[PDB]
């Protein structure tokens, strides 16, 4: 359900 | 079989007042789905992945490249994590230099 994704850091 | 060629990458944050920075985006992690992996050698990789690298950015001088696969951090394995555990993980305040094991090579 939960889809590949990204996040900035 | 699978060999990964690993290397080092040392980041030196950069501290904006309250605002620490690393200069670069991660994805992936067991939680979500690898098909979508848009870097991935084998579409069942839930490791976490560089997708960005900002411009002038510690990260960038320090020599991480997209698409690098983050094995470590620290001493922490980053293999089998969920998103916001890796996440934490590159986070942690205390910490100036963060020193991570990736791999952008495999063996053959």
């Amino acid at each position: 359900q939960l889809a590949w994704f990204d996040t900035d850091l | 079989p699978v060999t990964a060629v690993v290397q080092r990458v040392e980041i030196h944050k950069l501290r904006q007042g309250e605002n620490l920075i690393l200069g670069f985006s991660i994805g992936g992690g067991i939680d979500q789905d690898p098909s979508q992996n848009p870097f991935s050698e084998d579409k069942t990789d839930k490791g976490i992945y560089v997708t960005r690298v900002s411009e002038g950015g510690p990260a960038e001088i320090a020599g991480l490249q997209i698409g690098d696969k983050i094995m470590q951090v620290n001493g922490w394995d980053m293999t089998m994590v969920t998103h916001d555990q890796a996440r934490k993980r590159l986070t942690k305040r205390s910490e100036e230099v963060v020193r991570l094991l990736v791999t952008r090579q495999s063996l053959q």
